[PDB]
């Protein structure tokens, strides 16, 4: 999932643009 | 930036004023 990383580990600005892009 | 564990709430708060699914996902609507 996504929490496993932007929630255990760290989240970016464009790692999230990747979860919608 | 915020580069920190925000799991969803959070996260998913980015992921609205970020990408936004080009319309909104539903947290309040004042």
């Amino acid at each position: 999932g996504i929490v496993e990383q932007c929630c255990t580990s760290i989240c970016s600005l464009y790692q999230l643009e990747n979860y919608c892009n | 930036f915020v580069n920190q564990h925000l799991c969803g709430s959070d996260l998913v708060e980015a992921l609205y004023l970020v990408c936004g699914e080009r319309g909104x996902f539903y947290t309040k609507p004042t």
